């Protein structure tokens, strides 16, 4: 037989919550303090941009980032890997079960 | 592991003296076999255990 | 292995501000800090013990521009 | 422009159970009889696997750990009226929390 | 597990057992906001340690 773990898949999903929302409102904990488009000017400030123009195309910047999230959600189509990835470990535990 | 030695395996007895004190040479060597198969599998997945 | 820990006792609630537009088109952003409004006056508090204190620029980073939601600072061009 | 890319990382597996004696000698006194001559092989078996089924579970409360160690939250968040920061959306990251 | 003790001696039929949830790990909450309140965040700063 196979046993279900001890936490439900559904208070990990309330703990992935939780740590997603500590960074986007007060007072701002996983975004280390500050919020978060600013937190966000400061790590590219720290490679090497001036902070002129991260002060000067924020929108663009906010909108390449909608853009690159919208494109990962709308990616789950037979050839990715992180999906290959899961379906190993279902086929591995199936394939060894019925072994 | 110390367990192990007290465990027949299909034999008649755990002891390997009353085996070679109750048979014929040709009659015991089957009887120590099973208890050699035992004990060796035994220490395998002791070994990989660790 | 004996790990020592920072750990606070007491809070109070305030007011803070991540960021000022100064005259002239400046702005300052504080270090590991906010800025507080003691006395109508600007300051500058740590993040991990309220003690207000002098906007200097050892409290600050400078940039020549602003963000667009920094608090407006006209009388701020302190010590 | 910034660029988005997801990694998978596995952090567990299914937690398998056997019981041993109705694997070997499913229901006959007779083999069953003839089992209890090897002895401890099938509390071994349960115990490597009971043992293993301990690592999964500690494995599984640090991850729930780490994902909680010092984070505060507004107890008037509702994540209804909040997924939104700063024009960056957050509704397919968000599932729920609040008060109702 | 949890027995009627004598000081909550129970007169019924119930067990010692009790199946409850789970739940190992919280947040720790603040009756603050979330949107900036006059151009201005409220946050709680420490004042002893
Ligand atoms: C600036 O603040 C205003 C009011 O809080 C808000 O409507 C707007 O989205 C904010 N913009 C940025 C870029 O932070
Ligand atoms: C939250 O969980 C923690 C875990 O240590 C516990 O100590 C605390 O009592 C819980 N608080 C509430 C309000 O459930
Ligand atoms: C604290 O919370 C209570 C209810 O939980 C609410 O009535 C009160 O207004 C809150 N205080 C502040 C300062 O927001
Ligand atoms: C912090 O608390 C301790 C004990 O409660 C007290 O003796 C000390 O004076 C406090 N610190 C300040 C700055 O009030």
């Amino acid at each position: 037989k196979v046993l279900p773990p001890i936490l439900s898949e559904t208070q990990i999903s309330g703990y992935t919550t939780a740590a997603t929302v500590a960074a986007m409102f007060p007072p701002w904990s996983a975004a280390a303090g500050v919020p978060f488009s600013l937190n966000v000017q400061y790590r590219i400030n720290g490679l090497g941009v001036t902070m002129d123009v991260l002060n000067k195309n924020q929108k663009l910047i906010a909108n390449a980032f909608n853009k690159a999230l919208l494109s990962i959600q709308n990616g789950f189509t037979a050839t990715n890997s992180a999906l290959a990835k899961i379906q190993s470990v279902v086929n591995a535990n199936a394939q060894a079960l019925n072994s | 592991l110390l367990q192990q030695l007290f465990n027949k395996f299909g034999a008649i007895s755990s002891s390997l003296q009353e085996i070679l004190s109750r048979l014929d040479p040709p009659e015991a060597q089957v009887q120590i076999d099973r208890l050699i198969n035992g004990r060796l599998t035994a220490l395998n997945a002791y070994v990989s255990q660790q | 292995f004996i790990h020592f820990s920072y750990k606070p006792t007491s809070f109070k609630t305030v007011l803070v501000s991540p960021g000022l537009c100064l005259s002239g088109d400046r702005g300052i952003a504080p270090k590991q800090g906010y800025f507080i409004k003691q006395n109508d006056s600007w300051m500058f508090t740590g993040s991990s013990y309220y003690y207000p204190e002098p906007i200097s620029d050892k409290n600050v980073v400078f940039m020549n521009s602003c963000s667009v939601n920094f608090t407006k600072a006209p009388f701020i061009y302190l010590n | 422009t910034i660029a988005g890319h997801e990694e998978f990382i596995q952090t567990s597996s299914p937690k398998v159970t056997i019981d041993c004696s109705a694997f070997v000698c499913s229901n006959y006194a007779a083999c069953h009889d003839l089992l209890s001559e090897y002895g401890t092989f099938c509390d071994n078996i349960n115990s490597i696997l009971n043992e293993v089924n301990d690592l999964l579970d500690i494995t599984q409360l640090q991850v729930a750990n780490a994902l909680m160690q010092g984070v505060t939250l507004s107890s008037n968040l509702n994540t209804n009226l909040h997924s939104d920061v700063d024009n960056i959306d957050f509704k397919s990251l968000l599932g729920c929390l609040g008060s109702q | 597990y949890a027995l009627p003790s004598s000081g909550s001696a129970s007169r019924g039929i119930s067990s010692p057992y009790r199946f409850v949830t789970f739940e190992p790990f919280n947040v720790s909450f603040v009756n603050d906001s979330v949107e900036t309140v006059g151009g201005l965040f409220e946050i709680q700063i420490p004042t002893n340690f």
